[PDB]
């Protein structure tokens, strides 16, 4: 099953040069457990 | 030219390229960010800082994330808040938790955040979310209120494979999630 | 599996992702460890730590690292002490200067060091360099005395490019200086 | 081109921890010179393991 959402998202206008990429999970009143099992990056800039 | 790779395949017990906030930690191979348990932030960061942009040639770079993750919740109705991927200032700490994910304080924009995000959000909160009340793959900048979002079906305790992608010539970022 | 990765091919003004040590810092596009300056030392580390080993499983890491630096002296007489990649713990912080290379502090064998390094070494010092006095590549592990060198010829101010390679199948570490011409 | 080589067997986990920082370090002393780096690339491959 697959999902896919597209955006123009200008980067250099949000976010600093230097950056710190990663993940993020909670609970508040409800919950889960939240698990992440591998991860790939890579960056390229000229 | 710079350029910055890493892949972790299964996650020991001492990841030291990785920074942990809040209840992040690593165990049994896999990164468990939260446990299921209530009102809980866990975050997980790569140590080195990434160039993304550069402000003498006005350069931004290309890149592209992928990682499979499972949300686990004590059944198919009773599940929050979920989990996003990242790209905030290299000081960034756990922000607000419950719906706001661990990465933003407020609906109304905030230039100060200074962070994009992907998300995988599980609960409906009726002041930002879809109204709808949809589950939903959400892009956010600088706000919990998504500027677009696409409803998703979770599968509870299912591997879900994302492909996260930027493209620096048309400044369009791509979110793919398959369950496979 | 885990593989860390990265390139650098012009260094910018404010590199965050390296540590500077010493003198190390970027100047018009150049890493640079020292100015020819008299007694000093200049390191720069990679910000991330990278896993070369595992003890659950006793597997190694296989890698690679090619560089391109300049040795640029007065003159091609009075030259020193050298340059080195070195592989240390994670907080590794400069030990002695001069002929040690910032890396070692001993010509003894030094268990506590736990540093590999290779060093390109342009001064001969008599103590523990090779006793034909030339300038020379060397495998040094715990101990400025390398346990294999080769001897190089200097050409001051020039482009030297070097290929270091670990095949974990062998234990073989490979190091490869070239000079354009 | 005019090339110069060393290979050696060196059993890296007898020596370094399981984490490592790499890096460069260059000294003067009594005689200096400037110790410059133009560019640098690395990549390293761990077959499966953290543990
Ligand atoms: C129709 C109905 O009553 N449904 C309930 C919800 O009311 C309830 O949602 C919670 O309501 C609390 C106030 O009554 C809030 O304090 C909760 O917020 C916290 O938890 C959510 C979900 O984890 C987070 O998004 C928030 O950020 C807070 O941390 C929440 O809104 C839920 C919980 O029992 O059940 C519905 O059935
Ligand atoms: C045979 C002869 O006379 N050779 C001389 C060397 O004696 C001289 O080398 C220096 O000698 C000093 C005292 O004799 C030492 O203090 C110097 O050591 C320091 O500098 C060197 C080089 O940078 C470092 O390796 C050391 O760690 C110290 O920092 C050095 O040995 C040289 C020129 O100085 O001339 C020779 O001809
Ligand atoms: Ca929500
Ligand atoms: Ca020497
Ligand atoms: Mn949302
Ligand atoms: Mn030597």
């Amino acid at each position: 099953t697959s999902y896919t959402l597209n955006e123009v998202v200008p980067l250099k206008e949000f976010v600093p040069e230097w950056v710190r990429i990663g993940f993020s999970a909670t609970t508040g009143a409800e919950f889960a457990a939240h698990e992440v099992l591998s991860w790939y990056f890579h960056s390229e800039l000229a | 030219t710079e350029t910055t790779s890493f892949s972790i395949t299964k996650f020991g017990p001492d990841q030291q390229n990785l920074i942990f906030q809040g209840d992040g930690y690593t165990t049994k191979e896999r990164l468990t960010l939260t446990k299921a348990v209530r009102n809980t932030v866990g975050r997980a960061l790569y140590s080195s800082p990434i160039h993304i942009w550069d402000s003498k040639t006005g350069n931004v770079a290309n890149f592209v994330t992928s990682f499979t993750f499972v949300i686990d919740a004590p059944n198919s109705y009773n599940v929050a808040d979920g989990f996003t991927f990242f790209i905030a200032p290299v000081d960034t700490k756990p922000q607000t938790g419950g719906g706001y994910l661990g990465v933003f304080n407020s609906k109304d924009y905030d230039k100060t955040s200074q962070t994009v995000a992907v998300e995988f959000d599980t609960f409906y909160n009726t002041a930002w979310d879809p109204s709808n009340g949809d589950r939903h793959i959400g892009i956010d900048v600088n706000s919990i209120k998504s500027i677009n979002t696409k409803s998703w079906a979770l599968q509870n305790g299912k591997e879900a494979n994302v492909v996260i992608a930027f493209n620096a010539a048309t400044n369009v970022l791509t979110v793919s999630l398959t369950y496979p």
